[PDB]
């Protein structure tokens, strides 16, 4: 997870926080993933 | 991917020995800052003005 200094508060939350995950089984759409979790390159964005 | 199946590229080896084959490297570029300055500059301006 990226830590407290490397967030940009404006980006995650010019947005409520309501509709960042699907209400019918609460996990967070894949675009918000790369944007709170660092992964290596080359890596298989589907796999997390 | 060769014909055996294996896909190379600028770093592959056989037997530890690299290959060079010669793929290219392209270059893009024209990559841009995003707009979190967009608020804080709304207010400067109303602040300007007024």
């Amino acid at each position: 997870f990226k830590p407290g200094n490397q967030i940009d508060f404006n980006r995650l939350f010019t947005l409520p926080v309501t509709e960042l995950f699907d209400p019918n089984t609460m996990f967070v759409y894949d675009q918000y993933v790369p944007l709170l979790v660092n992964l290596p390159s080359g890596f298989d964005q589907a796999s997390i | 991917q060769f014909l055996d199946g294996n896909f190379y590229d600028l770093n592959s080896t056989i037997a530890g020995v690299p290959l060079n084959i010669g793929f290219p490297s392209r270059v893009f570029a024209g990559f841009a800052a995003l707009p979190a300055w967009v608020i804080p500059v709304s207010v400067g301006s109303s602040v300007g003005i007024l």
